[PDB]
């Protein structure tokens, strides 16, 4: 009965592990993201843009 | 009279610099420009002043 119970608690673990990994992705793929609106905040600040380009 | 043609002539010249010096539509000479911040550091504060006078 011990074993079997490690074989679920295993398996619901490497469903947590396949879990969080999904998770990280989207979260990288979002500081990616705001990695690029930081640049581009940075960028407008400059005195040089008018307001065309801004 | 001649000399102050010539240099009524030279003066539109002045007032047509003043008012035509463009960095890509961007007057600076005209006097619109008065004072710009430029970001030229990394992260928000770390920038100057730049001022320029008609």
């Amino acid at each position: 009965a011990q074993s079997r119970g490690l074989d679920v608690a295993m398996r619901n673990a490497n469903d947590g592990i396949s879990i969080a990994q999904t998770a990280e992705g989207a979260m990288n793929e979002s500081t990616s993201i705001l990695q690029r609106m930081r640049d581009l905040a940075l960028q407008s600040a400059n005195g040089t843009n008018s307001a065309s380009e801004r | 009279q001649a000399l102050n043609e010539e240099s009524v002539a030279l003066q539109d010249e002045l007032n047509r610099i003043a008012e035509t010096t463009s960095f890509g539509g961007r007057k600076l000479l005209n006097g619109s420009f008065g004072e710009a911040s430029f970001q030229i550091g990394s992260s928000s504060g770390e920038a100057i002043i730049m001022g320029l006078t008609s």
